[PDB]
């Protein structure tokens, strides 16, 4: 209901689970409650991939015909499109889970999976419709939704939405693009013909979870591991691998500065990727910033500690 | 860990030096830091609300 | 230990006489005791002199202020140790000069502790870490030995002062270093917002 | 005649594996303490770590 909806009912759960109402129609679910305390959750642990993929888990309930996404944690998966079936890292989090709230007297299962599509949008390739088809017939429900974390930079537009693929003998043969975003000029053709597989839903929000109170206790003795900065000797091969691809991208601009992608006839479009110059910049500051930034880790450190000395 | 020398028969062993002794150092003095919390509120928890408090008033 | 300290100084203030002297040499012997500073202040042992009781009176002075080498040169007048005795009195030596100097070089601690190789002598520094007695580590390229955690001797009357100075360096350098960054934010934030405003008023009269 | 030409490369093969289970320990190792462990001569010491 209204009042019923924002906290933890056991009644609301024991009468939807034990009938079932998704066998009949695939297209029960119309809108999507997300957590305003899990969305931050999603959209840091995508970032801090960068331009990996990776993929988490979300936990909630059910009420009619609008799901709720309560809390939500990551999963050390490398996403869903590199590794195929990466719902069996999962079943040890699953496993511990359903049994702790069984003896309590709660109901609470699993609600979906979320992931991370950075680069061509938030969108459904060829790979994450065909294991979402396994997955909803043995742990249903179950829900896809896409975070963009590249995109809400540049763009500043906060992306977010949630989709379903139909399973086998209800898609429908004509059906355009519900949520359509921007697509770079490579894997364009694909969403034109993948949206029919999928639709979008009206996603909305509220104030619950669960999941965002008990960290606080743990911060009380956990705050000893959340000072352990250096960057700079983390991921040390990250930064110097980088410059080895930089001079990759620095030797194709040599050639585009001398060849021009500005001939008599056929101007501006000769080149297949222009603007070489302008894209090896970014490239090259990027190995400046993840470099000084390691440093203020330790420059921080040498100033509070450091000039304490002793008499 | 370590090293044998073969030239005047003295062999070494590797105790962690250089960098990776500075980050154990900052994490090993913070975690004094988190014992003696715990020791301070168990012995008297009214003196860890009064010296909160001093922060805020200055 | 920390329970046995509160039993041996209850027992000193409810007799005296013959059975003080006697106590002396029990605290010693028995582990667990490195503390000796709420035993010489007080008057009970004060009263020990003339003949023997006199030579456990310096002894406990020797073990709070004094050292390895202050022991040797007077052993004709001092009572012998044991296999006991002679281990706690090097302990009490490693934290002696870390009460004075941050850094102790390998050099000092050979011809204090009388030794001929480096494992022999950090031989009775590793037996106090696992009693939460003396806590560092130990420094191969400089030949140093950095004592961060060890007993204090005593109750420290004398050495007290630097605990406080210590602190009010770590509470009031931060109000320092905290004025830097937050106007570093400041000024970050500044240049964004300058930047942005810069940037779309000169693209926008180009149409005009 | 067939297996006689290849009887020359077999033995070279060994000597490289056990220097390298040797040579991880001795930081500074002499030239003529490998050589004594491997029961050979000198002759062949210094031809055989050039090739390694």
């Amino acid at each position: 209901s209204i009042d019923e909806i924002y906290k933890y009912d056991k009644k609301q759960q024991q009468e939807i689970l034990a009938a079932k109402p998704w066998t009949k129609d695939h297209h029960y679910f119309k809108y999507c409650k997300i957590s305003a305390l899990a969305l931050l959750k999603m959209v840091m642990h995508a970032r801090s991939g960068g331009n990996l993929e990776v993929m988490g888990l979300m936990l909630g309930k059910v009420d009619g015909e609008t799901m709720i996404i309560m809390d939500s944690f990551a999963l050390p998966v490398e996403g869903t499109e590199t590794r195929v079936n990466a719902q069996a890292a999962a079943y040890e989090y699953m496993a511990a889970y359903i049994e702790n709230a069984k003896q309590v007297g709660r109901l609470e299962n699993a609600i979906g999976w979320y992931h991370s599509h950075p680069g061509y949008g938030c969108w459904l390739s060829g790979i994450d419709v065909s294991t979402q088809m396994l997955n909803q017939q043995f742990q249903e429900p179950f829900v896809a939704v896409v975070i963009d974390p590249t995109r809400t930079i540049s763009a500043g537009k906060v992306n977010l939405g949630a989709f379903r693929t139909y399973p086998k003998g209800y898609k429908p043969p004509d059906e355009g693009p519900s949520e359509y975003q921007t697509i770079p000029l490579n894997k364009i053709e694909d969403f034109g013909v993948h949206c029919k597989q999928y639709y979008a839903l009206e996603v909305s929000y509220f104030k619950s979870s669960l999941d965002r109170k008990l960290l606080e206790l743990l911060w009380n003795k956990y705050w000893v591991n959340t000072l352990s900065s250096s960057s700079l000797l983390t991921n040390a091969d990250y930064t110097t691998g980088q410059v080895f691809d930089l001079s990759e991208k620095l030797e194709q601009s040599e050639a585009q500065l001398g060849r021009g992608s500005f001939m008599l006839g056929l101007e501006t479009h000769d080149r297949k990727s222009e603007d070489k110059l302008a894209k090896a910049t970014r490239d090259s500051c990027k190995t400046t910033i993840e470099a000084i930034h390691g440093l203020m880790s330790q420059v921080i450190k040498d100033k509070l500690f450091n000039q304490i000395n002793i008499s | 860990n370590g090293f044998i020398d073969q030239i005047d028969g003295i062999v070494h062993f590797e105790t962690r030096e250089a960098l990776p002794t500075w980050d154990k150092q900052i994490q090993s003095l913070c975690f004094q830091v988190n014992n003696l919390l715990e020791k301070i509120s168990q012995t008297a928890p009214e003196w860890t609300a009064q010296a909160m408090e001093a922060q805020m008033a200055q | 230990s920390s329970n046995l300290l509160e039993q041996f100084i209850l027992l000193a203030k409810g007799t005296s006489g013959s059975a003080l002297t006697a106590l002396i040499s029990q605290v010693l012997e028995a582990p667990g005791v490195y503390v000796f500073g709420e035993l010489l202040e007080l008057a009970n042992v004060q009263e020990l002199a003339e003949g023997a009781n006199a030579a456990y009176l310096q002894l406990l002075n020797l073990f709070a202020y004094g050292t390895y080498p202050d022991y040797i040169a007077n052993k004709e007048s001092l009572p012998e140790l044991s296999t006991a005795q002679q281990n706690k009195l090097k302990h009490l030596t490693i934290v002696s000069l870390a009460s004075r100097m941050k850094c102790i070089p390998y050099s000092v601690l050979l011809k204090d502790l009388e030794m001929r190789n480096l494992r022999e002598l950090e031989d009775l520094i590793i037996e106090a870490v696992y009693t939460d007695i003396i806590q560092g580590k130990l420094d191969q390229r400089n030949q140093l030995l950095e004592v961060d955690f060890c007993i204090g001797r005593d109750i420290r009357k004398k050495d007290i002062n630097n605990i406080v100075k210590t602190l009010h360096e770590w509470c009031d350098g931060c109000e320092a270093v905290l004025l830097g960054i937050e106007q570093q934010v400041l000024r970050a934030n500044q240049y964004k917002e300058n930047h942005n405003r810069t940037q779309q008023q000169v693209e926008a009269e180009v149409t005009n | 005649p067939f297996i006689r030409e290849h009887i020359e490369e077999l033995l070279r093969n060994i000597r490289t594996q056990v220097l390298i289970k040797l040579i991880k320990p001795y930081t500074r190792i002499h030239i003529p303490f490998i050589s004594k462990e491997l029961n050979i001569d000198v002759a062949d010491v210094e031809s055989l770590l050039v090739q390694c």
